[PDB]
């Protein structure tokens, strides 16, 4: 709530929303899902991969 | 190149040039690099090395069994022609 909402006249650099209603804005929730991208199988021979 | 007399092309860029900097130096890089994480001997795949059948042949097992049994009816006797 501290970084996401900027009051009128405040620096909006790190904020998501700015406006006269900022002081009363609140996140209800945040969710994240991390997906990892990689290469599998890799063929192995007499020197390793 | 064309040179034209009497307006000749200066015979050089001369000594009035403005040396702008001494920043000419590339500092050699000195470094030690180590990529040493424990390696485990195995990887999992869905399938590696298989040469899957596109069609199989028809395949079978075999059996026989029984005995030699029979009910018979014969042709009647006939007059012999010749001989």
């Amino acid at each position: 709530n501290n970084t996401a909402f900027a009051a009128v006249g405040a620096n909006p650099l790190e904020a998501i929303y700015q406006g006269a209603g900022a002081a009363d804005c609140e996140f209800e929730e945040i969710s994240y899902t991390v997906y990892q991208s990689y290469l599998d199988q890799l063929p192995v021979g007499q020197n390793g991969y | 190149a064309l040179i034209n007399p009497q307006f000749p092309y200066a015979g050089p860029v001369p000594i009035p040039g403005p040396a702008p900097t001494e920043t000419m130096p590339l500092l050699n890089y000195r470094v030690e690099g180590r990529i040493a994480g424990i390696q485990q001997a195995r990887q999992f795949m869905p399938f590696l090395q298989g040469p899957h059948r596109a069609v199989a042949e028809q395949t079978y097992h075999a059996i026989g069994t029984g005995i030699q049994m029979g009910q018979t009816f014969n042709q009647p006797l006939i007059n012999t022609q010749e001989g």
